[PDB]
DNA sequence: TGCGAAATTCCATGACA
DNA sequence: ATTGTCATGGAATTTCGCA
DNA sequence: TGCGAAATTCCATGACA
DNA sequence: ATTGTCATGGAATTTCGCA
């Protein structure tokens, strides 16, 4: 067999709903599985068009041989069936009620949703604009098993900015009371 | 003066006037017989005011003006009073061309690194296509590695947005740009320090700075045409397409796509290359490394017979950006403070600001 | 196709594909181990698709078509065939630019006599003075000298007007003058031959052809905003002023103004020109027809390096004049019917009209 | 004494007033002494606005050293001769009431008025159009005493429009009746 | 150790402003 | 305070296939 | 049959479109 | 059925003034 690359696979899922930011409510998640690089699209609804119009911003970058997902309506419609099949793009799906992805990738999107929620407080609303430095933040970030980060994986260099402060990720006391006093 | 020309009268030797010809007196003026024919020979004191009068009547230069002179007059080293009065005609410095051309163009090292500089600049207006006129394009200077994003304007409001959305994936070390309205603005400045980016502006008017992007430009409109032959210019619904087509087109000269330059292998697009199948991803890297080093770089090509380099203290004047019609090219005469590179020097504008210039927009004042 | 190939597997020879080079079957395939890789050798039935969908993901030229090729499959003689594909895409053909210069100039003689052939053209709009925009520019070819008219309109009806009161001096045999919409309306044609008066036309939008007329409106605008410098732009009251200054101007590669190619002898104009003072008219008359005969006549340049020269029966392009945004600059391929001169052209603008063209607008299709 | 030459003089003159052509009155004449050649200027006037409007378009093409001509008020005015002072002219006038030029001259007037008054007739009015033409007659009409046109000593060549027909210039039996018709 | 043809490299030309 | 670039397709040069 | 300086000629550069 | 041109000012080359 030969060896893992990026752009062999891209591991797909929505996360919300959220609270609204600029009219936005979840994000589609993109981790390519070699690089465990990220990317982040906020859409309007989990959708099969939401995320063709996402994914139509990515695939002008680069085409994945086979995206993974599980069985959301949005994934499994044929019209995301006729747009892969456009593309060349093989789809895989993780058979229903048992999410197999990889390590790598199932401890990226533990890091993405714990990321999210932590500065997702105070300031529920205003997501959208940080976007952009979550993903820096993802993809500059240290990776035990490899030495390297996806950022230095995908692009076989340092990077302007290295996130050399690896941060809590865990919930202070003031946001924990705040977060069950905004859940209230 | 009729001092100087009063020893001659007499047959006495004076520095300039030739001893063989013969000089005499006649209808109250000093003449002299030359092969040519008989000139007369003005006092010194008379001759700034005739120069100036011949040069007068179409402000010609040095030869058209000796040869409305000589027709009357003769005196030691006439093209010498001459020159002394072109160079001195404001109006001539400040409306004729050039004849000098500029030195031979420098060929800027490629940034080492993608990331490490970025070239944009906008394309437009285009025939409205869904509400949006213009593209930002972004190119990365290593890879060629190209971003589109349409817009309604070249602002700097639809700048930061489209960056926003790019530097999500990596943030550059330098973005590069001309001096457009878009990326001079305070809020742009702000942006970028915000960020750790530093701005580097092209000298002005002079796109050939930004040319990397410029270049990128001209394929983007040559593929967008072609595309577009026979149908009405619906553009927007094609700059994804665009982006994906050139990113992975080959440089002849290099044999490497842009994408290739930033990933060192091929994603899942048509005829995609395969020699790195049995690689690791660690040995692709490093196959990469040494791809990016070893690219041909050209050479500065040769001076032209006739250019000319800037030296500290000379004397040149800056190319009217937008001339007015029936006004003059050129501003007044100005200072070469300092030459920055052979192509590039600051220049005390006699205002006196410092401003940045490019040769291109610059001639040597001429007559010294 | 399958027939070719076939022989190929089982070890005997076909011309093209060389014999030491081991061909076998695998995936449902032919390949070949080849120095660069594996590569996928189709059928002759597959591989003029295959150029085709390389050649059109960024519609790219000879080399980097290939490129794209190259990474999945070899055959024979591969560029043979993106070359026949190129030839055969009429959105590169009418999208793409040139790279072969035209031939060197013609530099044609000069008119024998004054009054032989004029130039005419207008210049503007300019700033209005006094209710006028434009001005007339008549050129006499053999002597340079100028006539000058301001008027409100670059019209057939301003310009008879004009060319009536300039007529009244001398008839020209010819009036050469570009195709605008003053010169070539029926109006201005009844009006020449009401007078035996031969119309030359240029090219289409070639100026260089009326280059004799071209480059005095240069000095009439030089001489025009020197003398405008902080005034202004009161230009009527100057014409008049800049025709005599412009026609008792030396040019120095001549040593003669305009006037004395006219007229053999200055006017009472400063700084006029008296060697002739003690020749009788006829005698003065006759060194002028001297004059006019040995005047410095330029040379044809030497080619550049990559010209091309036209030939009967090839095919060419013509340059689209006024293409829009997003729209090809030259138009489909048309053929030389006639070689005029090796600078200019009949050819059969496939619709088919009959064009009398410049080789400047025109380009060599490519890949034959 | 240096020979004879074009510009040295020119000879000037007003003819007039006329029956109204497109709005103009009168003509001045101006002839160059040494070539015989003629140049016409319509005016409204005979003043001196009127003839420096004139002569200025005359002097952009050429400036004679000498301008000669009767005591006509135009011409005496103090306005006509710093307009000559300014561009180096030296004027010349004949003494009142005895008009002397030069044979030449003489001629050349002569043909002049005899030439107008052959087509102002018929059409009185006209005149205006006709100028450009009587010009070109008057300027490529041979002279007896030289062997050359005015064209020919202007500038030296043959010109494009040789009046082979030298014209009757005398009035028809027709146009004599319709003289004195007009003149009643 | 050399030949004819094919492949590759060279590079002027022009277009982005 | 900064700086030209590179797709294109004939021609020139190098390499390949074969003896 | 020669030298230093002045005069003249050469000619690339750019601007008219 | 038509076609580049020529002012400009440093440099290159020729001529002049003198022995
Ligand atoms: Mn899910
Ligand atoms: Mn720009
Ligand atoms: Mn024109
Ligand atoms: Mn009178
Ligand atoms: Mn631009
Ligand atoms: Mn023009
Ligand atoms: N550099
Ligand atoms: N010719
Ligand atoms: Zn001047
Ligand atoms: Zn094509």
């Amino acid at each position: 067999d030969r060896p893992q690359k990026p752009f062999d696979k891209f591991f797909i899922d929505y996360i919300g709903p959220l609270p609204p930011s600029q009219g936005y409510l979840y994000v589609l998640v993109v981790v390519d599985g070699m690089t465990g690089f990220t990317w982040l699209y906020p859409t309007k609804a989990p959708s099969t068009s939401a995320t063709v119009k996402s994914l139509n911003v990515l695939t002008s970058i680069a085409i994945p041989k086979v995206i993974h997902s599980d069985q959301g309506a949005a994934f499994t419609s044929s019209t995301f069936a006729e747009w892969a099949k456009e593309r060349g793009i093989h789809l895989e799906f993780s058979t229903p009620y048992h999410p197999q992805s990889s390590g790598k990738v199932e401890r990226k999107n533990s890091d993405i949703k714990r990321l999210l929620t932590k500065l997702l407080v105070g300031r529920p609303t205003k997501w959208y604009d940080l976007l952009p430095v979550v993903q820096l933040a993802l993809n500059n970030t240290y990776s035990p098993v490899l030495k390297y980060t996806p950022h230095q994986l995908l692009f076989g260099i340092d990077s302007n900015t290295p996130f050399a402060n690896q941060d809590t990720l865990d919930l202070t006391r003031e946001e924990e009371l705040s977060l069950l006093q905004e859940i209230r | 003066l009729d001092a100087e020309l009063d020893q001659l009268l007499q047959g006495h030797y004076i520095k300039g006037y030739p001893k063989q010809y013969t000089y005499f007196l006649e209808d109250g003026k000093v003449k002299v017989s030359r092969p040519e024919g008989v000139k007369i020979i003005p006092p010194q004191s008379d001759r700034q005011k005739i120069v100036l009068q011949a040069h007068n009547l179409a402000h010609t230069g040095r030869e058209a003006t000796l040869l409305k002179i000589a027709n009357l007059y003769w005196w030691p080293n006439m093209r010498k009073d001459v020159v002394k009065q072109l160079g001195r005609c404001q109006q001539c410095l400040i409306t004729n061309a050039s004849n000098k051309a500029s030195g031979p163009i420098l060929r800027p090292d490629r940034p080492q690194k993608p990331f490490d500089k970025f070239f944009i600049d906008y394309i437009g207006p285009l025939p409205p296509s869904q509400g949006y006129l213009y593209v930002l394009v972004v190119v990365d200077g290593m890879t060629g590695f190209t971003w589109l994003y349409p817009t309604k304007a070249p602002s700097t409001s639809a700048t930061v947005k489209s960056l926003n959305v790019l530097t999500s994936i990596a943030i550059p070390k330098v973005i590069h740009s001309d001096q457009g309205a878009a990326f001079t603005s305070s809020t742009f400045a702000e942006w970028a320090k915000e960020r750790g980016i530093h701005l580097e502006f092209s000298t002005p008017y002079h796109p050939q700075s930004s040319g990397k992007v410029e270049r990128k430009n001209s394929d983007i409109k040559r593929l967008l045409t072609k595309l577009l032959v026979g149908r009405p210019t619906k553009w927007y619904d094609l700059l994804p397409v665009v982006q994906l087509a050139l990113n992975n087109t080959y440089s002849p000269v290099l044999k490497y796509t842009p994408h290739q330059l930033l990933f060192g292998i091929d994603s899942n697009t048509p005829f995609a290359n395969q020699d790195t199948l049995d690689l690791t991803r660690e040995e692709e890297l490093s196959l990469l490394q040494e791809i990016r080093t070893s690219l041909y770089h050209p050479s500065t090509p040769p001076a032209s017979s006739r250019s000319w380099s800037p030296v500290v203290g000379q004397l040149v004047q800056e190319r009217v950006a937008r001339p007015a019609s029936l006004r003059p090219r050129w501003h007044k005469p100005s200072t070469v403070l300092k030459v920055l590179n052979p192509r590039t020097v600051v220049i005390l504008d006699h205002l006196g600001n410092n401003r940045t210039v490019s040769i291109d927009n610059l001639k040597p004042t001429s007559h010294q």
